[PDB]
């Protein structure tokens, strides 16, 4: 009758907490490939039989923009890269002189392996299983695991590659649709194959070519994908036409699409993919060209800007044989213009992205928490004294 | 040992009832690295759960609650912490929601529990 | 706000700062919220402003918490209010030519 | 932790005496797979023994016997369960024999223990 | 679980105070063989620490101290064991020094504790 304070132990209550996750992967460790060599000593085998518990009426706020797992993933990837793809020349400005590091320049096999992150003893990872959840808020379907699924540590810009697909629909996951200083990072519910090949055995040199590649995108898939994307953009901007453009300027890694295979760093001109304007869900941007292939002109470079903080690096010249990349476009790191001076139209551009954004699009489903079993509530009992 | 994880989403009242039911039934009797790396990790997780449990069971002695899961007090509710009724909080809230409602008063309450325990122990020894 | 005046085709260094020396993302915008210049990780990007052919930044200072907008070859039309978006805070400087 | 396995075959009375004697003495201070596969299995066996023990020690709270090995009650023997005397059962029977003699009444007894515990708790709270 | 090893060298009084402080803060929330051979040995060490702990917690029931870390008695100091005052021993001595001072009387004391526990239990049952 006095609502006596009663202490209850074993209460299923948790808080977000910071710990360091460990990695696991299905390392082979004998092909002398970078990811398998790294994984050999960096990671443990994956869990052959992980369990998952689905919680009942549980709602949890998942903020993908503040998920610290991202920073941990970032640090492991940098170590992998520094321990593998060694440039001939690495330039680090220091404030403001320049420090130059020179290293042997062997080429290495380089093909990503999925890596899983797992909770240490005493911790667990909450997973958001709501297929319609865009992030930054309440997830109404929460389950618990020790380990996340494996994620392929792909480094790229504009079009992100080989990620996961949405269960049913293309999902916009912007922190703020109307801010204009943040990305859209839309993920797809369908992967679109992009096939990039070198014109093998074409050896030609300029004088006082060799460094060339071509990327082929099905036009049909691209058309379907963009029609669906603009429909979602139209929902956000219901009285406006959607127009796509190329970048306004900036470093080559942003202006063109960037990716790598083996030791080769590719830059591709995506202009052919983004010059449309949908309004009545129709553009005729492609004249029903019947080519069925949107093709990009690509180049292979030796001197590139590093993604790993500010600095520049040079790699050895190209491999003499055939180079091929086969990737899944699984999302677009699109951005939007200011819009303040526009009248009835919104402009989108593919240029953009950095590595933290690429991981946010993969790690948004997971949060790490710990249970604090001691709780208090009032009740009707009294202790005899 | 946190078999109460599956209780998440239930109300505080419901959780209490579920444990009583389970207690009656239980009491009444009603490729090598993939195996050994994880073997160690699972044992570490279970040994740790036991150690934290035992630690807490003894830490609670400071409030006179040693060895117990549920312990009753001699400190009343102050109603500044929350002015809801017992049925409202036990029937329409989960443990997590409840904790959030009063998570800024926990140190106050913890302090009071320590203090009343000290005074009670003192009173008994003075009487003896 | 800070006000800086230049003349004709000369150059101006407008600045934004942070107490956190971690190359934290920032942007510069004009008074109409049109992106001018900003950072995406290690890379410099530009917006569709009249300054894309004039604007640059001292990349070497990004890890010092210094994120300037440097405009060369000023046009009289560039006189405006320039907005710094750094972390969460905003700062402003007016540019007069 | 079942160090009482070696007591099998002794009478209930004898088993009690043996434990008291041991308690005084203890308290008073008076080829790789063959190693690692079994290393894990032995740890699993020991961790489990601890977990079952702790579980039971808390489950017994429902009868007011939490934290105890031996707990006394407020429920009398009904003599329908068995009409033998205390000395007859404690001195001429082993625990297993005893359990068999009354293994069809255990649920009845368990129920009574729960009930008297509830009423006792109620009485104290009503008085307070 | 012997987190008190770091208390060595402190006085008995100081050790008690340190635990109370820690208790409040904790309770209030304020190359393969080199990995697997030792993984097993560390788990064995921790499982054993738990088992000895639980054993002792139940062995102490013989003195009426089951489940406790600190238990108070009904047996007075005889002063033949030691004639120092409480403050002298608690403030100017460490636990080890204290144990040495009286390590030849421990069996006497242990015996007395058993005896008074038996008589107390008897008295209650006779009264009931
Ligand atoms: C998305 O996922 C897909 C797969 O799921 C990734 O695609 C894989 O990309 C790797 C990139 O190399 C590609 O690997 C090549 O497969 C060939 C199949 O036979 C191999 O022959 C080839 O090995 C040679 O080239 C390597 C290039 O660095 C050398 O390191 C290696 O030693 C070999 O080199 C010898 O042969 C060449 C021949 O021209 C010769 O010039 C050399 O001197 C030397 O003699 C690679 O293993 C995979 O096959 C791709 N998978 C598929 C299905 O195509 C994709 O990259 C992911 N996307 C992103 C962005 O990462
Ligand atoms: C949360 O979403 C998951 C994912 O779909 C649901 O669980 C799965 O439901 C499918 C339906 O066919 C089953 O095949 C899976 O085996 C289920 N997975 C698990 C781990 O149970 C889950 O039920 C949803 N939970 C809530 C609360 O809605
Ligand atoms: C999401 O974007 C909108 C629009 O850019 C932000 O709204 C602006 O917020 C500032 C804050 O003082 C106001 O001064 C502006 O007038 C707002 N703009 C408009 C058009 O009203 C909104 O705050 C952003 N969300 C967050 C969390 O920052
Ligand atoms: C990408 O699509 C283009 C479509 O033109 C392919 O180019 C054609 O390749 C065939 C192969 O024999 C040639 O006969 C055609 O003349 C080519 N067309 C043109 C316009 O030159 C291109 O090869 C495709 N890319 C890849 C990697 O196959
Ligand atoms: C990229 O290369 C792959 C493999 O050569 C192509 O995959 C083939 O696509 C056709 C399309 O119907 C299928 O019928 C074949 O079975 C596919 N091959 C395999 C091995 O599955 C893929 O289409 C190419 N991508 C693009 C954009 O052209
Ligand atoms: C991508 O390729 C297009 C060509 O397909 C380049 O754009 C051309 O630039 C010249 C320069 O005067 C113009 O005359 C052409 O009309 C442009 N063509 C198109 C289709 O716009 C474009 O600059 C390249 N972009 C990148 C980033 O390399
Ligand atoms: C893509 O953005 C560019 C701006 O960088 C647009 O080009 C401008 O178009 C207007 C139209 O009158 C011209 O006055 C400007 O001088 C153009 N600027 C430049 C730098 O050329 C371009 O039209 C946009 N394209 C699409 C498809 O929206
Ligand atoms: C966007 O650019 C692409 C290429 O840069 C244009 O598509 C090609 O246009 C030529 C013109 O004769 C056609 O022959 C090709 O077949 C087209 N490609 C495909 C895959 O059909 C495209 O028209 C431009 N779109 C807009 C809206 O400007
Ligand atoms: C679109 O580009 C793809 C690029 O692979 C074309 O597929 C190739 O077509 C040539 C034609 O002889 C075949 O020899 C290749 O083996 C095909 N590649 C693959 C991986 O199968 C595709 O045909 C192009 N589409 C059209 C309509 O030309
Ligand atoms: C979906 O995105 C919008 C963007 O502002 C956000 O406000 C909303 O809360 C998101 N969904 C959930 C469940 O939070
Ligand atoms: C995309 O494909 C659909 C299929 O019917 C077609 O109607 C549409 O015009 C195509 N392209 C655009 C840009 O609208
Ligand atoms: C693209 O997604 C399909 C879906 O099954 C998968 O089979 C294919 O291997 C994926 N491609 C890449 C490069 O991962």
């Amino acid at each position: 009758a006095k609502k006596w304070v009663t202490v209850y132990y074993g209460v299923p209550v948790w808080k977000e907490a910071t710990t360091t996750l460990f990695c696991a992967s299905d390392a082979k460790a004998y092909d002398t490939e970078v990811h398998n060599v790294w994984a050999t000593h960096a990671c443990v085998p994956t869990d052959p039989n992980p369990q998952e518990i689905v919680l009942g009426n549980v709602t949890e706020n998942f903020n993908m923009w503040k998920n610290n797992m991202v920073e941990q993933m970032h640090e492991d990837i940098i170590s992998l890269w520094d321990q593998s793809l060694k440039p001939c020349v690495k330039l680090t400005p220091l404030c403001c002189n320049t420090s130059v590091i020179t290293q042997a320049c062997p080429k290495v096999s380089f093909e990503p392996i999925p890596i899983h992150y797992c909770a240490p003893a005493g911790f667990a990872i909450l997973k958001c299983n709501s297929k319609t959840f865009n992030g930054s808020g309440p997830c109404t379907n929460v389950s618990t695991v020790q380990c996340t699924h494996g994620i392929r540590p792909v480094v790229s810009t504009q079009l992100l590659l080989n990620g996961s697909l949405a269960e049913e629909e293309i999902v916009i996951r912007s922190e703020n649709i109307t801010d204009n200083a943040k990305t859209i990072i839309v993920q797809l519910n369908e992967a679109v194959e992009i096939n990039c090949t070198r014109p093998n055995n074409n050896t030609r040199k300029s004088i006082h070519n060799i460094r060339q590649a071509h990327c082929n995108i099905s036009k049909a898939r691209w058309n379907e994908t963009l029609g669906q994307i603009v429909a979602k953009l139209e929902e956000q901007f219901p009285n406006k036409t959607i127009i796509f453009n190329h970048s306004s300027g900036g470093d080559p890694e942003i202006v063109t699409h960037s990716f790598n295979c083996g030791g080769e760093f590719f830059y591709c001109n995506t202009t052919p993919l983004f010059n449309s304007t949908w309004n009545n869900t129709r553009t005729d941007d492609y004249p029903t060209g019947g080519e069925q292939n949107i093709t990009l002109q690509c180049r292979i470079k030796q001197i590139i800007n590093m993604w790993q903080g500010v600095g520049k690096a040079m790699y050895a010249p190209p491999i003499r044989g055939q180079i091929r990349c086969s990737s899944n476009i699984t999302g677009l790191l699109l951005t939007r213009d200011g819009g303040r001076d526009q009248n009835g139209t919104e402009t989108f551009r593919p240029g953009g992205g950095n590595m933290r954004d690429n991981w946010r699009s993969e790690l948004y489903k997971y949060k790490v928490v710990k249970i604090e079993p001691l709780g208090i509530a009032p009740t009707a009992c009294k202790r005899r004294v | 040992i946190l078999g109460f994880l599956g209780a998440a989403g239930s109300t505080m009242g419901a959780a209490s009832m579920a444990l009583t039911v389970q207690a009656r039934l239980l009491l009444s009797g009603i490729h090598m690295l993939q195996l050994t790396v994880w073997g160690i990790k699972q044992l570490q997780a279970r040994v740790l759960a036991v150690e934290r449990y035992l630690r807490d069971q003894q830490l609670l002695g400071i409030w006179g609650c040693s060895g117990k899961i549920i312990c009753c007090t001699n400190v009343p509710w102050n109603d500044s912490w929350s002015n809801k009724t017992i049925n409202e909080i036990w029937d329409n809230m989960t443990w997590m929601q409840w904790e959030k409602e009063i998570d800024n008063y926990t140190q106050h309450i913890y302090t009071l529990l320590e203090v009343s325990q000290i005074q009670q122990e003192k009173n008994e020894q003075e009487l003896l | 706000k800070k006000v800086v005046l230049g003349k004709k085709g000369d150059t101006v260094e407008l600045t934004c700062t942070a107490s956190q020396k971690k190359s934290i993302q920032f942007h510069w915008k004009n008074s109409n919220q049109i992106k001018i210049l900003g950072n995406q990780g290690s890379f410099l990007t530009k917006g569709p402003s009249k300054l894309n052919d004039r604007a640059d930044s001292r990349r070497s200072l990004w890890d010092q918490g210094n994120f300037p907008l440097i405009i060369k070859n000023l046009k009289i039309e560039d006189s405006d209010t320039y907005i710094c978006e750094v972390e969460d805070q905003k700062e402003e400087v007016q540019l007069l030519v």
